[PDB]
């Protein structure tokens, strides 16, 4: 008489396959591409000349001594 | 000629970006004044030694003291 069938609990699991998790797409994404790299391209000319600055400085000193 | 654009962006997308580097890189520097500023600063760069010269009679400018305003300004970098 100990046999096995339950007489409820049940699911199911899914036989389903989704996981759409997007995503930033659609002309979101090169748009942080392209302002980040000229950031970065306007972060120089503010070191870039102004080593160049220090640059002449440099030269400086030799030309002025030697005599 | 329209789609070409967009049936080749849609098909191969590599060297598309490469012609799109290709153009946008010849163009620019004929176009913008932040060249010959290239040029005003890479000469202005002293190496050598300045030998002056001899006077006789002229005189036509620069005497012999360096603090005075005797030759040109490529001080407006420092300023810039």
């Amino acid at each position: 008489k100990q046999d096995m069938p339950p007489v409820g609990g049940y699911g199911p699991i899914d036989y389903k396959r989704n996981l759409p998790r997007r995503g930033l797409s659609g002309y979101s994404m090169f748009a942080v591409g392209i302002g980040a790299l000229l950031f970065g391209y306007w972060s120089m000319m503010k070191w870039n000349r102004e080593r160049r600055r220090l640059q002449i400085e440099d030269f400086e000193a030799r030309i002025a001594l030697m005599p | 000629v329209a789609a070409f654009l967009k049936n080749v962006w849609a098909k191969e997308p590599v060297l598309v970006a490469s012609f799109a580097i290709a153009g946008l890189a010849v163009i620019l520097p004929t176009l913008s004044p932040y060249t010959k500023y290239s040029l005003m600063i890479n000469r202005a760069t002293p190496y050598n030694y300045p030998v002056p010269l001899r006077d006789d009679g002229n005189m036509p400018d620069v005497p012999s003291h360096p603090q005075d305003p005797q030759g040109p300004s490529l001080e407006w970098l420092k300023r810039l």
